[PDB]
């Protein structure tokens, strides 16, 4: 099953994200992109067997079964590009945010830099 | 852009300077109201105590229970140290008159 | 208090602070029965501690 | 020449972290670090030659005592035996090439000189640890290398994952260090002195061996303590290489070998279990660095079993360490070069072809893989076969389980190592980055590593290599056939249908998750209970309003 | 070079067009800047998802799901790329 | 004595200075505290470790006030006299100078007292000073001062009947005769345990310190952290063991279990703290409990190990307070979630934070490491279970220490820039002292 | 910041109709942020119209007894009856007012005037005789011409 | 918000309730931790129990 | 290639939880809890029940050979006795409890030798 | 109804009041499928769809 936000997606968008994440997982379980190609073709074909479905009950059944299949198959080690969220190269060395500088603070208001009491 | 100093030192307070003078308060943060409320609540968390089911259960099983465990463990360690030095029973607080402080002049 | 204290004293055949502890706990329980519930534990504790201090 | 092996890296690191570094720059910092490493390496080579070959141990009075209160006497004293000489030589030879590689890998890092200085501190404190004659200096080296590892892992202070990993590793090592400290207390209370030469034991109270072994396992990332090692890949490649080659991970085994006061049953069980877990872990991932770390863990388990076998087994384990360090660092450096040629890609599924990297890096990785998997007549071959033969003749029925487990582990080692090489080069290209970097210095570092690997064969570590032990012809050929089987299976690159086992294996058996909520969340809850319920509650004394 | 981490308009347009023509149903002459996917190119939702993934591969991008859902035409994708400092 | 009276009168001259010449005001206020540091140095140069266990003996007639020097008192005096000038360097008002001068005088007088009634009188003469210090109008908390003053007064009032009872029992109040007379050890022992378990933070009656040391300013914070807890340890060593040993023995399981549970709960409670100052407050509790157990162990070298640990904490913890005070003053808040990216913002200051954090965590090349080693040696010789309990939870303190350090130091840079020359100078004595005592404390 | 009108006292001017215990209406000008009773003193009310606060660390604070009509009830800042300050207020009810209590009895020291208070009308509430110390007492008779505003100091001692 | 269209917005919300652990589970895991990490206490106590059992058997047999 | 743009962490705008001291906010998005897996999702969506169930059998499956070999087979399995040494040499070597030479069932005092080899924990007085 | 000492005791037995105002949540990356899994054996692991899309293709 998907998450609650995905549950709120339109039927078209829900199925689109389902197929997209399925391709992502197939890459994640793939040994190589070259292995992923025939899997991609088969995955595209399987949806092609459901193009002309009209009865929303069976449509919902198929969608729910596929969502459960995908949820059971969440990859533990996803393949991420290094400089994106979750990637190893993310958040390594950012540009310094602007920080104001105080010159010669000790020189100001001497003899009176202690603590009130 | 202000001039809080003269070309030869001499810190100028700049009371009547249009520009905002750099000072000790220059790098103060801007407080977040939710953060301030949270920190007050945590510094004044004492008003949240109550004798509920959970609090009492936790207090007895953990606090007093481990107090008793450490006490009994200390008693065991003390008695075992006594037995490992050749000493008879010793009088702990409320243990009836007995031997205390083995003499340096006696071989045990 | 007095009845229970002397009762425990005779029952145990000896004298110590434990009899006073029993008397204080019983007195607090009798005093504390039927009130809201931080009390039925606290009042026996107060009475027993008072008896211990008295001893 | 003797004190040069220790004080020189320390002085170099101090200069590299001193305000003097402001007046030098990264060019000068690299020059200074490389020079210090080379000089210390020359001194270590001389000391190794003299000690190993002419049997001359030398004891040093360095700074007088450290502290002597009561019967407890602690002195800044250094002694160099065969063990210390081997450790110093190995560590210096590793860290010299590590510094050479780091001088080029991080060339576009901003704060390179701090990285160099921390690396030098790590090496110097490793030398301090191995130079210890008494247990207090061993503790000092232990905690110094721990601190250096903390700083080095948290070099990129802008990534939270690295910080979490560093804190987790520090806490695990601190648990091990508390165990070690308790063991040291017992050792001094029942032996009256701290110098290893004054420590000769026949039968202790058990807690000595148990606590010492637990503390060692903490550093060696054995079973119940291995979780930190994988997360250490967040740090830069040189840090991982140096840590996994000759420092930190080696320190526990070094202490155990120096002590030889363990209990064979527990040592063998722990080593076999850890080796099996590391072997099944390494073949079930897709991050390149994690696989090599798990291989490090497996070899650590091998050394644990060897030292548990006996004194001869302990010397064989020391030789196994000496041979393992070189090609472990070589594998790390080759992986780093390939990753940099892959635009920072640290995943195997986007590699392939012979266009992304240089020929020398490929050949170096090939040689290191061959040596690690026990290819016949090679560096790791000799040590692994010696440990196997000494483990095929043990007098403990317990060891029979260990022998089979280590056979399986070696076969899996060959499996995932061949898979690594296959995914690196043999498969078709499946990524988007080709920047083959052919800089002289990292190539020379690989050359030094390979030369040391050649020396470890052309010259044996100890007299054990070449000592023939009488086994049936099939038994000797068995690990060779296991490596062949791993070669075949990996070159097939095939997988199974039992996907539940796959998802279990990939998760690292959920150990991180188990320790996430069995001790840790309860520690948090105990803290909240104590503070709120006791202090502000039960222990609270309120106000008398009026 | 050019751009504060951003590439030129023109190479982006050329790359997008070159990626676009990889369909059997597609006639080359009808692909142009700011072209409708469904109404013009006649590509289904699966085709749009595939094109999003392919462009992610071509430019080395990990597009967020909502932004990908916003992608429904050539011009939208091109302008989105023209907003990315993380595209190669 | 004469020299001491000269310093006493010389310090009081601060009020007589007209406020017009601020420069000379600061000079005089600082020099008045400078002098006793050199005087204690001269004393240490004058001491003989080959001489009697007590040296430089002096008695003021029948007025009690017996003053004598051991190693513990001399070392504590040295550490305090090092600490005080830094505190003076952080004040701007004459009232603060006078209060801290009186506090230092009282601490020094009590540190070498040899009369139990004298210790009673001289110790708590500063309670009103602390009350005025902590609950200052603009930034202090009256509740913290109320708490600490009530706790101290409760302890002293419990002790006083025992003190006068043993006085009447032995006819005097000198330790060297109190230690030589038969007495009802139990009652005086309860009094001493109550007072020195209130003074040293021991569970359950320890709750004043977390509020007090946080509400106080930097100078008073350092004073309270590094001095008044050690008044408890020197109190044990100088009075309780020499006078009433049987009570010390029969209470040993109670003292040990109380110290252990104190250490455990304080260590666990610290992780849930959300302010740096409160984190530093809970940190000292474990050290004091360890000191108390080491004292009560009396196994091989307990007094020396306890003194070493007391010196180590009075060296390191004030540095933590210095960093906290600098961050608060140049930040106007102490709340953790406003601290981030401090290393890039405060390089040297963050480095000092790291170093003194390691100092709190008993790492080698630091006096705390040798201190805890000696304390655990003393504990182990008595029994190994207590030593294991101390050894096992070493990770739990370093947990919160490293977590807070990394949380506030690494990450997004936001906040103040690095430290100033005055701040680095204030940090300097603790760093140099810690290095010197962690490399070659002895010779 | 632009052509914003210059700050004048008119923008913070508050007017309250106050009627004495003799039934004489009086016009009083008040200011935002200050207490009602301070302005009452500033108007010239006799010293008999005021009394010390019966709390801790607040006995230097004066107050007057007034009646608040129904509408303005919600503009009175809340005070905890369980609080020590609330206990002081209840002592003030117990002692000063006695059977002069009315459900509109209130204390001006807790009235912080604002925009809404403009046009609000209150009157003075009667009080019983009282004595605090030697230099400040109440005979129970409102026969005097001395202005409370004329006292140089408020000596709690 | 300038980087949301590149690395995700703040739309998704963390699903955590910030609540204390289950009482029974917390108790059981606390006991598990205590047992695992305080084994020397039990070892010493069981050694003492075995020793006193040996002494008890000796006392029982030696007086007959 | 340092200097990659990074998203920041916007400051909170709603009342905080009582126990907020478990979310690690370093100022950059994304934040993390105090420790991984402590709350929220786990990679693969597995649960603690799953791993407990698996380990309940995996642990015994791993442990079973240990017990069987330690409880059903002795030193007679090996077809040779340990390395032999002269009496004046062996007499010190076998004194070590860890020493493997104790498993010589041909030893003249074999049962006695094994008798000394047992491990104690509390030192006896 | 005897007025007693306990009537003056502020018993710590009042349940604290929370508010219905929405609490803060830090944003977290979206997970499309985060249904908690609990079974070692699931027939989904032998689902013919998975065979067709993973194992059957050449
Ligand atoms: C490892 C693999 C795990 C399992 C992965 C899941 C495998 C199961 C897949 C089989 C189930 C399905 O196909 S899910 C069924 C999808 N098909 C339908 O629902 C009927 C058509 N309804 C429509 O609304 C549109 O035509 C639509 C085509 C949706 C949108 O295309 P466009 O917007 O262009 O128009």
């Amino acid at each position: 099953m998907a998450s609650e936000v995905v549950l709120a997606l339109p039927h078209k968008l829900r199925v689109m994200r389902m197929y997209r994440t399925g391709l992502k997982e197939l890459i994640n379980w793939s040994a190589n992109r070259h292995e992923w190609y025939p899997r991609a073709y088969a995955l595209r074909q399987e949806f092609e067997d459901s193009k002309a479905l009209t009865d929303r009950e069976e449509i919902r059944k198929k969608l729910e079964h596929g969502e459960e299949l995908l949820a059971r198959f969440r990859h533990w080690e996803p393949l991420i590009k290094p400089e994106f969220v979750g990637g190893t190269a993310y958040s390594i060395n950012p540009a310094q945010p602007k920080l104001k500088f105080i010159p010669n603070y000790d020189a100001m208001d001497e003899y009176k830099k202690g603590d009130h009491l | 852009e202000a001039k809080q100093f003269t070309p030869d030192g001499k810190y100028m307070p700049g009371i009547f300077s249009k520009a905002k003078p750099l000072d000790r308060s220059t790098q103060w943060v801007h407080k977040n109201p939710y953060i301030e409320a949270w920190y007050y609540r945590r510094d004044h968390f004492e008003n949240e105590f109550v004798w509920n089911y959970r609090t009492t259960i936790e207090a007895l099983w953990f606090l007093g229970g481990f107090t008793a465990a450490a006490y009994a463990l200390s008693v065991f360690a003390f008695r075992q140290a006594d037995r490992r030095s050749g000493y008879p029973k010793r009088q702990i607080l409320g243990d009836e008159p007995a031997m205390v402080l083995p003499d340096e002049r006696q071989f045990y | 208090f007095s009845f229970t204290d002397a009762t425990v004293e005779n029952m145990r055949g000896k004298h110590d602070m434990t009899s006073g502890m029993v008397a204080g706990a019983v007195t607090g329980f009798l005093f504390g029965m039927g009130r809201p519930m931080p009390q039925p534990v606290a009042w026996p504790l107060a009475f027993a501690g008072a008896a211990v201090a008295a001893d | 020449m003797f004190l040069l092996s220790v004080f020189f890296p320390l002085l170099g690191g101090l200069v590299n972290t001193s305000p003097i570094a402001r007046f030098l720059g990264h060019r000068g910092s690299s020059i200074i670090a490389i020079g210090c490493m080379v000089v210390a390496f020359i001194s270590s080579v001389v000391i190794y030659y003299e000690v190993v070959f002419m049997g001359c141990a030398v004891s040093v009075d360095v700074f007088g005592t450290w502290f002597s209160v009561g019967t407890f006497h602690a002195g800044w004293t250094f002694n160099f035996d065969l063990l210390t000489a081997n450790m110093l030589f190995t560590v210096t030879g590793v860290s010299m090439a590590v510094h050479m590689y780091a001088c080029d890998y991080m060339r576009q890092d901003p704060h390179l000189n701090l990285f160099l200085g921390y690396l030098s501190y790590f090496t110097g404190f490793m030398c301090v640890l191995v130079a210890a004659d008494n247990l207090l200096v061993m503790l000092v080296g232990w905690e110094g290398i721990g601190v250096c590892s903390y700083l080095l892992i948290g070099y990129w202070s802008h990534r939270l994952s690295a910080v979490k990993s560093a804190q987790k590793a520090i806490l695990v090592n601190r648990v091990s260090d508390g165990l070690l400290m308790w063991g040291v207390l017992w050792v001094w209370y029942h032996l009256g002195s701290l110098e290893y030469d004054l420590l000769n034991v026949y039968s202790a109270s058990g807690f000595v061996g148990l606590s010492i072994l637990i503390g060692a396992m903490g550093k060696s990332a054995q079973i119940l303590f291995h979780v930190w090692l994988a997360d250490a890949m967040e740090g830069p490649t040189p840090v991982s290489a140096l840590i996994h080659a000759a420092t930190l991970v080696t320190a526990g085994v070094y202490l155990l070998v120096r002590l030889h006061i363990h209990d064979e049953m527990f040592v063998i069980i722990v080593g076999s279990l850890t080796a099996f877990m590391a072997g099944v872990f390494g073949a079930t991932q897709s991050d390149l660095k994690r696989v090599i770390a798990y291989s490090t863990c497996s070899q650590l388990g091998y050394m644990m079993v060897s030292l548990g076998l006996g004194e001869t087994g302990g010397e064989a384990s020391m030789g196994h360490l000496m041979t393992h360090a070189s090609f472990k660092a070589a594998l790390f450096l080759a992986a780093g070069m390939v990753i940099s040629g892959n635009g920072g890609n640290q995943h195997i599924a986007r590699y392939g072809g012979s266009a992304h990297s240089a020929m020398f890096t490929m050949l170096t990785l090939m040689v290191a893989s061959l040596s690690l998997i026990g290819w016949p007549e090679l560096s790791g071959f000799y040590s692994k076969e010696t440990i196997l033969n000494l483990a095929a003749i043990c007098a403990d029925p317990i060891a029979d389980v260990a022998h089979t487990l280590l056979l399986l582990t070696a076969m899996l080692t060959s499996a995932y190592t061949t898979k690594l090489f296959y995914q690196c080069f043999m498969v078709d290209f499946s990524g988007s980055s080709v920047t083959p970097v052919r800089n002289v210095l990292p190539i020379l570092a690989m050359a030094i590593l390979l030369l040391d690997i050649m020396l470890k064969v052309w010259v044996g570590t100890n007299l054990l290599s070449g000592m023939l032990f009488f086994l049936p012809w099939g038994v000797k050929t068995l690990p060779f056939g296991l490596m062949v089987a791993g070669i075949l299976t990996a070159t097939a690159a095939v997988g199974s249908e039992r996907f539940t086992l796959i998802r279990f294996c990939g998760s690292r058996w959920g150990f991180d998750q188990l320790f996430a909520r069995s001790p840790v969340n309860p520690i948090f809850d105990l803290g909240r209970i104590t503070w709120a319920i006791g202090d502000r509650g039960l222990l609270s004394v309120g106000n008398l309003r009026a | 070079g050019f751009g504060g981490g951003f590439l030129d308009k023109d190479s982006v347009t050329e790359r997008v067009l070159h990626v676009t023509k990889h369909f059997e149903k597609i006639d080359a002459s009808k692909v142009s800047p700011a072209a409708s996917f469904e109404k013009d190119l006649g590509l289904d939702s699966l085709d749009v998802v595939e094109l999003v993934m392919a462009l992610e591969e071509e430019f080395g991008l990990e597009i967020p799901d909502a932004e990908a859902d916003k992608i429904a035409s050539v011009g939208d994708a091109i302008n989105y790329i023209c907003s990315n400092p993380m595209a190669k | 004595m004469f020299i001491s009276v000269l310093l006493i009168l010389f310090a009081l001259c601060v009020t007589l200075i007209p406020e017009a010449h601020y420069h000379m005001v600061r000079v005089w206020s600082f020099v008045a505290t400078i002098i006793p540091m050199w005087v204690v140095t001269w004393m240490w140069w004058n001491f003989d470790a080959s001489g009697h266990g007590l040296q430089m003996l002096v008695i003021l007639g029948r007025s009690h006030l017996a003053f004598g020097i051991d190693g513990v008192a001399l070392s504590l005096m040295l550490l305090t006299t090092v600490l005080f000038p830094i505190c003076m360097m952080l004040l701007r008002t004459v009232a603060g100078f006078m209060t801290f001068i009186l506090l230092e005088v009282l601490v020094l007088s009590a540190l070498c007292v040899l009369d139990l009634l004298g210790f009673y009188i001289l110790f708590e003469a500063s309670l009103i000073l602390l009350f005025l210090l902590i609950g200052r109008a603009p930034y202090g908390s009256l509740e913290a001062a109320y708490k600490i003053v009530l706790y101290t007064m409760a302890g002293s009032l419990v002790l006083l009947p025992t003190l006068f009872m043993i006085y009447s029992e032995c006819g005097t109040t000198n330790v060297l005769y109190m230690t030589c007379a038969y007495n009802h050890q139990t009652v005086l022992g309860w009094g001493l345990l109550a007072v020195l378990a209130v003074k040293i933070p021991l569970m359950p009656v320890h709750l004043w310190l977390p509020e007090a040391h946080v509400a106080a300013p930097t100078a008073g914070s350092v004073l309270l952290a590094g001095v008044l807890l050690k008044l408890g340890g020197i109190g044990f060593l100088r009075f309780m063991l020499p006078v009433v040993p049987e009570f010390c023995v029969s209470v040993f399981p109670l003292v040990s279990t109380l110290c252990l549970v104190s250490f455990l709960f304080s260590t666990l409670s610290t992780l849930r703290q959300i302010d740096l100052k409160k984190i530093v407050a809970y940190s000292s509790i474990a050290h004091m409990s360890m000191v108390t157990l080491a004292i009560f162990s009396q196994s091989e070298f307990s007094a020396y190990s306890s003194s070493f640990l007391m010196i180590a904490h009075g060296l390191i913890s004030p540095a933590l307070f210095l960093i906290v005070g600098i961050l608060y003053d140049r930040a106007h808040t102490k709340f953790i979630l406003y601290f981030s990216g401090l290393g890039a913002s405060m390089p040297i200051g963050s480095t000092l934070f790291f170093l003194f954090t390691l100092g709190n965590l008993a790492f080698p090349l630091f006096p705390n490491f040798i201190a805890e080693v000696l304390c655990m040696v003393s504990i182990f010789a008595v029994h190994e279970l207590l030593a294991y309990v101390f050894c096992v939870c070493q990770v739990l303190g370093a947990a919160y220490g490293f977590w807070a350090f990394n949380r506030v130091v690494h990450g997004l840079p936001r906040g103040p820039a690095d430290v100033t020359r005055t701040e680095f100078h204030t940090v300097l004595p603790l760093l140099i002292g810690a290095v010197w005592l962690g490399i070659k404390p002895m010779a | 910041h632009g052509p914003a009108q210059t700050p004048t006292v008119f923008d913070k001017l508050v007017e309250v109709t106050v009627v004495d215990m003799n039934g004489i209406r009086h016009r009083v000008r008040g200011l935002q942020g200050q207490s009602l009773a301070q302005a009452l003193v500033e108007y010239g009310f006799p010293d008999t119209y005021f009394f010390p606060n019966m709390g801790f660390y607040t006995q230097h604070i004066v107050d007057a007894h007034v009646f608040v009509p129904k509408e303005f009830w919600g503009k009175v800042q809340n005070v905890d009856p369980e609080s020590d300050d609330g206990l002081a207020v209840k002592r003030m009810f117990r002692d000063i007012v006695q059977d002069y209590q009315r459900d509109t009895s209130f204390f001006a020291s807790y009235i912080t005037l604002g925009a809404e208070h403009n046009g609000m009308t209150v009157g003075i509430g009667p009080i019983k005789p009282w004595i605090l110390h030697s230099e400040w007492a109440f005979a129970g008779v409102h026969d005097s011409r001395n202005k409370q505003f004329d006292k140089p100091t408020v000596e709690i001692w | 918000t300038s980087l949301d269209h590149v690395f995700g917005d703040n739309s998704n919300k963390l699903n955590y309730n910030f609540e204390p652990m289950g009482m029974g589970s917390l108790f059981i895991r606390t006991m598990v931790m205590v047992g695992v990490f305080f084994f020397p206490v039990f070892i010493m106590i069981n050694d003492d129990y075995k020793y006193t059992s040996f002494l008890d058997k000796v006392a029982a047999a030696k007086a007959a | 290639g340092a200097g990659a743009p990074v998203k920041l962490a916007p400051r909170p705008d709603k009342p905080l939880p009582t126990w907020y001291e478990l979310w690690w906010d370093n100022g950059y998005y994304p934040g993390q809890p105090a420790a991984d897996f402590m709350f929220g999702a786990w990679p693969g969506n597995m649960t603690e029940t799953y791993y407990l169930r698996f380990w309940s059998v995996f642990g015994l499956a791993l442990a079973a050979p240990f017990y069987y070999v330690a409880n059903f087979t002795d030193e007679t399995r090996m077809p040779m006795v340990p390395q032999q040494y002269p009496a004046e040499v062996r007499d010190v070597l076998v004194q070590r409890r860890n020493s493997m030479l104790k498993h010589d069932f041909s030893a003249p005092d074999f049962k006695e030798v094994k008798d000394r080899a047992k491990i104690y924990w509390t030192p006896m007085y | 109804s005897m007025k007693t000492l306990a009537d003056y005791i502020r018993w710590r037995n009042k349940e604290p009041i929370k508010a219905s105002v929405e609490e803060w949540r830090p944003p977290v990356p979206v997970i499309n499928y985060d249904k908690p899994q609990n079974d070692v054996l699931s027939a989904l692991d032998k689902d013919p769809i998975v065979r067709r899309v993973l194992i059957n293709p050449k």
